[PDB]
């Protein structure tokens, strides 16, 4: 993911202009299960599928 | 120049790939722990060592059940699929919602003793998962024999 | 099988480094029919397999 | 844990003679479980650190 404040692709002649460039929406959280160690008091078990977004 | 090779070659179908010049290609399979790859000369008493360690893959915490809804005074289990047999729970607020693991620690024998709402955790080793379990009230609706009675 | 109070695997770069080793759980209990002469009271009769834990 | 038929000490010219020989008490059980846990399957608070007596 990366943010830049012009509207130009990595793609362009005034950026880099290597690879392909494509927009990404929504943000990367690292793996992890909530409450794994029961830390969260009265809170549902909430179950996370690797690689699949919801 | 040298030859790499590995004692006991299983950890792959291919263990230690041939080498072009100096280096070579190493491969895995469905195995776990350390590896051996010595970097040994044609003839002479000379063989270099390399660490390798592939660890089983990832570890796929995951609870049989994403959320749970006992009663107050009830009692549930939980399957945890964990890779690592040691898996210790816990869950927030044990007056409500009591935890124990199994005897392989896979599993978790759940007891809504209170009521309210609470989370229980397994899988104490690297990754940990999360699994609600709303301690719901009984509610078990008693009816009198009669209600409008004239003593 | 072998026994060590060590966390050590055995596939380290010291042993032999091949095989699948697996850490074990419980006692080993050699193959048999329990209960074969009704010796104990009151026992179901119960049905192992080779490497069968339950 | 070594289980041996003869009473020969592991230092022993008759034996491997290397190491320090000393008497085991009761079956070696694997890391991870201690037994009795539970009637229906629910599973107690197990035991583990290696010479801890508990």
């Amino acid at each position: 993911y990366r943010i830049g404040s012009y509207y130009i692709t990595e793609e362009d002649i005034n950026p880099g202009d290597s690879i392909s460039l494509g927009f990404g929406s929504w943000a990367k959280v690292t793996g992890v299960i909530m409450g794994t160690g029961v830390v969260n008091p009265d809170g549902s078990v909430p179950n996370a599928q690797r690689v699949e977004f919801q | 120049n040298l030859i790499w090779e590995v004692s006991n070659s299983s950890y792959g179908s291919i263990t230690v790939d041939p080498s072009d010049s100096k280096l070579a290609t190493l491969t895995s399979f469905e195995k776990e722990g350390n590896l051996v790859v010595t970097i040994s000369t044609a003839n002479e008493s000379v063989v270099a060592q390399i660490a390798v360690n592939i660890i089983d893959g990832d570890s796929g915490i995951f609870l049989s059940q994403d959320t749970v809804t006992i009663r107050k005074g009830g009692t549930t289990t939980l399957t945890a699929v964990t890779g690592k047999t040691p898996v210790t729970w816990s869950s927030n607020n044990a007056s409500i919602v009591s935890v124990t693991p199994n005897a392989n620690s896979l599993t978790a024998v759940i007891t809504a003793n209170g009521e309210g709402n609470v989370t229980i955790t397994a899988d104490n080793g690297t990754k940990t998962a999360s699994c609600e379990i709303v301690s719901i009230p009984q509610i078990d609706s008693i009816s009198l024999s009669q209600s409008d009675v004239t003593v």
